[PDB]
């Protein structure tokens, strides 16, 4: 009866806003088409840690090969939004 | 009786005196006005039996099976009407010309004083079935089947043949009301006990036991949409039918000598029950399931306690309704998919709303939901058995447990699940094949109302 | 559930998964928060040690007597999402996805009710019967004759074109 | 809407005296203050299970001293 | 459909195997029958005894609700292996330890209903002492036979 | 493990397509054409009232006039009370010596 | 960890997907070529326009064909078989019939004493 | 079991055996009358007498019907006696079974 | 039917009101966030065990009083007084991991 | 009325809290009102007689 209609700008105001509390990386420097490995010093089980709040903030816990392919945060809203079917 | 079947004699000049877009109409609307004249013989105001003429007559045990004969032929008449659709004008008429002699010779077989005018009539109903099944067949295997309905038959019907005649030599008429008053005992010789078989099993090969029911899937699975109805509906019955009547002249040897087929039935009625659980094709599957019930009907009269028979007549016409309901529920969707399989189309009621209530009322009327005539009649042959021997429901609860779950699992997997989006060719429901389900069961929810018609001899 | 799973092409999301199944499994024993938030970093060490080996088989015999021990040490009721596998809310709103070709079916005074939305649909019928052979075309043409094929995934090369098998991607029903 | 990413500081919440645990074995765990949403702010963390058991207590018995002394 | 794109009877002349797989559209190495043991089981194979529950919940298979696609041979026993009647799938306990905790739970318990019903928790006290003698009449009794002599 | 480029136009392209079909948004300017005491002193009316009047008429009158569908028990006389049959009363009850409470 | 035929082994026991070998590899490859020439030729039919009837399914043909129209032509009647096929048939159709034989029997011998004094019933 | 030989198995009144003049347990209800006012069979002890003007108060006062508690009072407690009337039988039986033994010498 | 009529009926106002969630796990201060709900739970799961007056007494006293004084049994006794104080634990739960234990459940607050 | 808050604590419109503060506040009401009345969760009153600590008058 609740949870209002999210729209592509709830997600990502709220993907950087998770990231930035991670404290490991992201010192208020990153953005939205910012890669992981190579552009922001993380290992492969740094970015499983990533992917967990977002499956925390949702709740629809992403398969094992999705998080696989997803390491900008840009391609987290990205695939949040094809699923959840936004832009009516 | 005649002014009942001599108009049904009359529907067959007129296929043949119309025009091609006008004669369904008419040979489906006067088929229903024969059912109203087919229905006049409700009127028993006392236990004076009709006896119309010498040859003809009528029963609170014919009663029914005469008055669904006619009921269900516009019903079968109509469900054929998309199923040769295009095709010559002749087999349109054919058909037809066809599918009225079973009318025909139908009531004349319940309406039968004699065993002889049952006899020619018992077998004359398989010309208008084995050319129904082998010539409208949609399957290579139509042959297979129509050669089994030809020769499981007869090979119990000619000791028939050789029993009647004998009965009249010794007797002198051979029929129904004076044999049962000639009634005279039997010495328990084994000459006069291989009469039993002679005189019981041909009627036992169309009730099907577990051993010799082979033609009873492979003709249904064959028969296109109609030779299931009346070979389950009534042909079905009509061996029952016989078995009230001729088990009277031979009672006293019938108590010890029926201990197989009162057994060979309770055993086999889980076994193709259980076999109806884990079946493939959809329309192998409502065959099973009249094995496992009609042979309830096997295990009836062969305790001869008045309630058995009453529980007979209930779970004989009420099986006849239910059963000819699910074939077309099934051929309601083999006219789109054109495949019997059940994981095929998993996924309806998405589609088909409305037909999905259909399944599932008829789906209760396949199991025992109680305010019914199934129940019913489920239920006095259960009490009967009971009396008979009291560790008979060991067995009659198993089939109850297992009834309860492929009646269930048809739902289940054809209208409940994730659809199968592979089928663009899922028109929802013409108004024609959604009627035909309402013809089956407003009769059973008005049956139900007043099941003393639908009582046999003993009530 | 949108990318295919191969054969799995390294060792890596064999640890990964492992990382991914038993750290949630660990908050259900952790049903609180702080104390799930310390036996995390203990269990984070466990694989930050031992990170970098060389030694492919001590590599795996770390591996695989993982489960010879996470087996025997994992919760009967972990916490599954909804709209996850298993658990609730899974399946629940299929029933209402009706597959869309089935509105093909209608007639006037079913569909002649709004024929806005008809408007619509009547082109991208257009845009699909106007784009099969086309889409065929660069999907037999392709660079995979040979070996092996995951899918091969093809996407429209960069021109006026309209992609591969994308009816099924596209106009799959709306999730709730 | 969504406030300020700084606000979630770690000091006083139970965090607090967990970071002690992992800073004696040198973790840092990177998380905690994501997960922190829930101590400091409004949730003034203190549930005691005698404040559910007997909710509505203070007002109920002081409603029943007037019937106590309403049979005269 | 052709006659010989149906299945068979257990293919002897290992070229037939080769002409099986790939009629079934599988690996030769894969392939394998059921050992020929009288019944009517064919050419068709084996395909190890999964559940339709273990199969991907996820990766988006063509026949949903069955997990499998359009081809992939489809078990003989696919009226039990499918995701409503039996679970092959693993357990967290193994199975022979499961069936001792639960019958080994219940007999234990059983047993003890038995010393139970020896040593019944009763109130040391006396019956009840009714009215009359044991009232005898809408117990259940006719006052034209004997009256009893009971009493207190 | 991250979105080759080949599978990254797939993965797009199908986007604008389905945020343009997904956009097959329902036309909010228009749409289908589609050519207290009287909200509760008339279902009492409707349901409590004429009901009862065909109820009562059966059970009155068909119910009554058989002879064993509506059978009751009895009213469960106690001692010092009279009849409005007949004028019977029936005795009290004796001593009760005492108690102790 | 004790495995049973249920309650099967995961595929994190059970030392398959950890040898990445030359000839177990090309397995997986040609094994999933295989399906992916498959889910291609269903999903290039699935969606096609002018597909109007339904997906044929020939592997679930290939599988009622063998289950209900190709067991008699290979059938065998050997020992396991036969023993195995009396026993099923006739077990307890034997079995039944000396219980409820006994049954009449104990019933009736009681009814010609009057040891089975009939309660109020009409049934029979 | 702490052994006790045989205190109770559960009988009352193997012997009747006592001090001579012991009185009969008297009942207060007349049959017709009671029996009449349909109380049941499990429920009619000798003290059916004051339950009858425990429902005598509550079928007339039908209203208000914490109205009886003063005859409840007054039947729950004839009903706590004979639990302890044959209270009296248990530690009677129980020293008659001590005392069967204690003339064992 | 006033209890199992009301959790459902007063859970099932958690389970709509945040997300389809229905587990004590992901969910931990409905006191603060639903003083009503937490506060008609507990009129149920308080009455639902003992509490003397509460409609968990005039069934249960007389049902724990006649089953321990009454030729009955010996081990039927002490798995339901077990029992009856384990209608007080998993109640005492649900009042622990919903009703008490600072929250967790995903952040909007629909 | 629709009013969101993805974090910190929401508003409590007066309705859900004084609701909840009173259906909870009115049990201690009865509870306690039955307890000082109906004060017979404990023996009753009627005092269970000492099982053998009866010397034997009244015994036969
Ligand atoms: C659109 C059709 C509308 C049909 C009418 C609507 C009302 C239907 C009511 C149906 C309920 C009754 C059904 C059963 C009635 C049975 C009556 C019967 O057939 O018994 C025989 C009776 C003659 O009695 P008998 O003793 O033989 O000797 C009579 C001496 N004169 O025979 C009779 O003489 C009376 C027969 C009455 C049968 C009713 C069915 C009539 C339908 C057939 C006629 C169709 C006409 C079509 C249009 C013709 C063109 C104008
Ligand atoms: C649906 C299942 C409900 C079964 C109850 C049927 C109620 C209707 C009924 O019984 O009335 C029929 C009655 C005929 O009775 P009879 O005395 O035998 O006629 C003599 C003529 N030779 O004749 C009449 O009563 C005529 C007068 C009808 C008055 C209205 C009847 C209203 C009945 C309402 C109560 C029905 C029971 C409600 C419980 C439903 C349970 C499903």
């Amino acid at each position: 009866s609740d949870a209002p209609p999210l729209t592509l700008d709830g997600i990502k105001d709220r993907v950087l806003y998770v990231l930035k509390l991670y404290d490991k990386i992201d010192p208020e420097k990153l953005s939205v088409n910012s890669h992981f490995m190579k552009d922001l010093g993380l290992d492969s089980l740094d970015q499983v840690e990533i992917i967990m709040a977002m499956e925390d903030e949702f709740g629809f816990e992403i398969p094992d090969i999705d998080a696989e392919k997803l390491m900008c945060p840009q391609e987290i809203v990205d695939y949040i939004a094809d699923k959840k079917d936004v832009y009516e | 009786m005649l002014k009942i079947i001599l108009p049904s004699l009359m529907l067959l000049p007129l296929t043949w005196l119309s025009s091609p877009k006008k004669t369904w109409t008419n040979v489906t609307s006067y088929s229903f006005l024969i059912s109203l004249t087919s229905l006049t013989l409700l009127w028993q105001t006392d236990e004076n039996y009709k006896n119309f003429s010498n040859m003809f007559s009528s029963d609170p045990l014919s009663t029914p099976l005469i008055i669904l004969t006619a009921w269900l032929l516009p019903l079968m008449l109509m469900a054929s009407q998309n199923h040769l659709k295009k095709d010559n004008n002749v087999l349109q008429k054919l058909y037809i010309s066809m599918l009225i002699s079973l009318q025909i010779l139908l009531i004349m077989t319940f309406s039968a004083t004699e065993l002889i005018m049952f006899y020619i009539l018992f077998e004359a109903t398989l010309i208008p079935t084995l050319i129904i099944i082998t010539r409208w067949g949609n399957q290579t295997e139509r042959l297979n089947a129509g050669i089994y309905f030809l020769f499981y038959t007869l090979i119990g019907s000619i000791p028939l043949l050789i029993a009647l005649i004998l009965i009249q030599n010794h007797v002198g008429t051979l029929n129904l009301m004076i044999l049962s008053f000639t009634t005279h005992t039997l010495d328990a010789s084994w000459s006069n006990n291989l009469l039993w078989l002679a005189c019981m099993m041909a009627f036992l090969i169309k009730m099907p036991l577990y051993g010799v029911h082979l033609w009873l899937p492979k003709a249904h699975v064959e028969a296109p949409i109609a030779g299931s109805m009346i070979l389950a509906a009534i042909l079905l019955k009509l061996g029952s039918y016989g078995m009230i009547r001729i088990s009277i002249i031979l009672d006293p040897l019938t108590k010890y000598m029926a201990y197989p087929f009162i057994l060979l039935s309770l055993w086999g009625m889980i076994m193709t029950s259980s076999i109806c659980l884990r079946q493939t094709d959809l329309k192998s599957l409502i065959a099973y399931s009249s094995v496992s019930h009609m042979a309830l009907v096997i295990a009836s009269i062969m305790i001869q306690t008045p309630w058995s028979f009453m529980g007979a007549t209930m779970l004989m016409i009420a099986h006849g309704l239910t059963s000819s309901l699910l074939f077309c529920l099934a051929n309601s969707n083999y006219e789109r998919i054109h495949s019997r399989t059940m994981i095929m189309a998993r996924g309806l009621q998405m589609v088909f709303p409305l037909m999905a209530t259909w399944w599932l009322m008829a789906s209760l009327a396949n199991l025992a939901l109680p305010p019914s005539i199934n129940l019913m009649g489920e239920l006095f042959i259960t009490m009967s058995l009971f009396s008979w021997s009291n560790f008979t429901i060991i067995l009659m609860g198993i089939n109850i447990i297992i009834t309860g779950m492929y009646s269930m699992y048809m739902i289940i997997t054809t209208q409940r699940g994730k659809l199968t989006n592979h089928m663009i060719n899922l028109q929802p429901s013409h108004t024609r094949e959604l009627t035909l389900m309402a013809l089956h069961m407003i009769p059973l929810i008005l049956l139900t109302t007043s099941p003393k018609l639908i009582t046999g001899l003993t009530m | 559930a949108f990318c295919a799973p191969p054969a799995y092409l390294t060792h890596q999301q064999k640890v990964l998964r492992l990382y991914k199944r038993a750290l949630r499994h660990l908050e259900s024993w952790c049903i609180h928060r702080d104390k799930y938030r310390y036996f995390a970093c203990l269990m984070r060490a466990r694989f930050e040690e031992h990170k970098n080996e060389k030694d492919m088989m001590r590599a795996t015999q770390l591996l695989r007597e993982a489960e010879e021990e996470f087996w025997q040490n994992q919760h009967p009721q972990p916490y599954i999402f909804p709209d996850s596998p298993g658990g609730t809310s899974f399946e629940r709103y299929e029933c209402y996805k009706v597959p869309e070709w089935c509105l093909d079916y209608w007639h006037p005074s079913e569909k002649a009710m709004y024929p806005d939305y008809f408007s619509k649909r009547e082109q991208w019928k257009k845009l699909r019967m106007e784009s099969w052979d086309r889409e065929v075309k660069q999907l037999q043409e392709e660079t995979s004759p040979d070996g092996i094929m995951t899918e091969a995934l093809p996407p429209a090369r960069r021109e006026g074109d309209l992609p591969p098998l994308w009816w099924h991607i596209v106009t799959r029903p709306r999730e709730r | 809407e969504l406030p300020d990413y700084r606000q979630w500081k770690i000091e006083g919440t139970p965090l607090e005296t967990v970071q002690k645990k992992l800073a004696a074995r040198g973790l840092r765990d990177p998380w905690a203050r994501n997960e922190a949403w829930r101590y400091m702010g409004g949730f003034a963390g203190n549930i005691t299970f005698p404040s559910v058991i007997l909710k509505g207590f203070k007002w109920g018995f002081a409603a029943f001293v007037v019937a106590l002394g309403a049979e005269y | 459909m052709t006659k010989d794109m149906l299945p068979g009877s257990y293919p002897r002349t290992p070229e037939e195997r080769a002409a099986a797989a790939k009629k079934y559209n599988m690996r030769v190495e894969d392939y394998e029958p059921y050992p020929d043991d009288g019944m009517g089981y064919g050419d068709y194979p084996m395909l190890p005894n999964r559940s339709q529950h273990e199969r991907d919940p996820w990766y988006q298979w063509d026949h949903s609700e069955l997990r499998m696609n359009w081809g992939e041979p489809i078990h003989w026993d696919l009226d039990m292996y499918i995701r409503n009647r039996v679970d092959t799938s693993p357990t967290p306990v193994s199975w022979d330890v499961m069936c001792k905790h639960l019958f080994g739970f219940v007999a234990f318990m059983v047993f003890m209903f038995w010393v139970g019903h020896v040593f019944p928790s009763y109130q040391p006290v006396g019956p009840k002492q009714y009215p009359y003698n044991n009232l005898y009449l809408e117990r259940g009794g006719d006052p034209t036979k004997e009256p009893e002599p009971v009493v207190h | 493990s991250g979105y080759t480029p080949d599978e990254k136009l797939r993965l797009q392209q199908l986007r604008e397509l389905r945020r343009r079909w997904l956009k097959d948004q329902e036309l909010s300017p228009r749409e289908p054409v589609l050519p207290k005491a009287y909200r509760s002193s008339l279902f009492a009316v409707s349901h409590v009232l004429i009901p009862m009047w065909f109820v009562h008429y059966y059970v009155k009158y068909h119910m009554a006039t058989k002879p064993y569908t509506i059978v009751s028990s009895k009213p469960r006389i106690f001692p010092g009370d009279t009849i409005l049959e007949t004028g019977e009363v029936i005795p009290p009850m004796r001593d009760f010596p005492d108690q102790h409470h | 960890y004790k495995p049973a035929p249920l309650a099967t082994l995961p595929s994190t026991l059970d030392p398959a997907e950890y040898d990445v070998s030359p000839e177990t590899r090309r397995a997986q490859v040609e094994r999933l070529s295989i399906r992916a020439r498959l889910k291609r030729e269903y999903l290039l039919q699935y969606n096609d326009p002018k597909r109007v009837s339904h997906i044929e399914d020939p592997a679930l043909i290939r599988w009622t064909y063998a289950r209900s129209a190709n067991i008699y032509p290979n059938f065998r009647p050997t020992p396991k078989n036969s023993l195995l096929g009396a026993v099923a048939g006739f077990g307890p159709l034997i079995f039944w019939y000396y219980v409820f034989k006994t049954d009449r029997d104990r019933k009736e011998r009681l009814i010609q004493e009057g040891k089975l004094d009939r309660k109020f019933n009409i049934s029979y | 079991a702490s052994v006790e030989p045989d205190p109770e198995k559960i009988p009352s009144f193997p012997p009747d055996l006592g001090f001579p003049e012991r009185k009969e347990r008297v009942m207060v209800a007349t049959q017709q009358e009671m029996m009449d006012a349909q109380l049941t069979l499990q429920q009619r002890d000798y003290c059916a007498h004051y339950l009858i003007r425990l429902l005598k108060c509550k079928r007339d006062s039908f209203p208000n019907f914490l109205a009886c508690k003063h005859e409840q009072h007054d039947w729950d407690y004839c009903e706590h006696l004979d639990y302890v009337k044959r209270m009296k039988e248990f530690e009677r039986e129980r020293r008659l079974l001590q005392r069967k033994k204690r003339r064992a010498l | 039917a006033f209890f199992k009529a009301m959790l459902f009926m007063c859970s099932g106002s958690i389970i709509h009101s945040l997300a389809d969630e229905q587990d004590i796990r992901k969910m931990g201060n409905i006191t603060k966030i639903m003083p009503f709900t937490s506060s008609c739970l507990v009129i149920g799961s308080l009455a639902l065990t003992g509490m003397p007056f509460l409609t968990g007494f005039y069934s249960k006293d007389l049902i724990i009083e006649a089953i321990n004084t009454c030729n009955t049994n010996a081990w039927a006794l002490l798995i339901t007084l077990i029992a009856t104080s384990m209608t007080a634990m998993y109640s005492m739960r649900i009042i622990y991991f919903v009703t008490m234990t600072k929250p967790r459940f995903p952040p909007l607050i629909s | 009325h629709i009013q969101p808050r993805y974090r910190e604590f929401p508003q409590l419109t007066r309705s859900q809290v004084i609701q909840g503060e009173f259906l909870s506040s009115l049990m201690w009401f009865w509870i306690l009102w039955r307890f000082w009345h109906d004060s017979d969760a404990v023996l009753g009153h009627f005092s269970y007689p000492d099982p053998s600590q009866w010397t034997d008058e009244e015994l036969g």
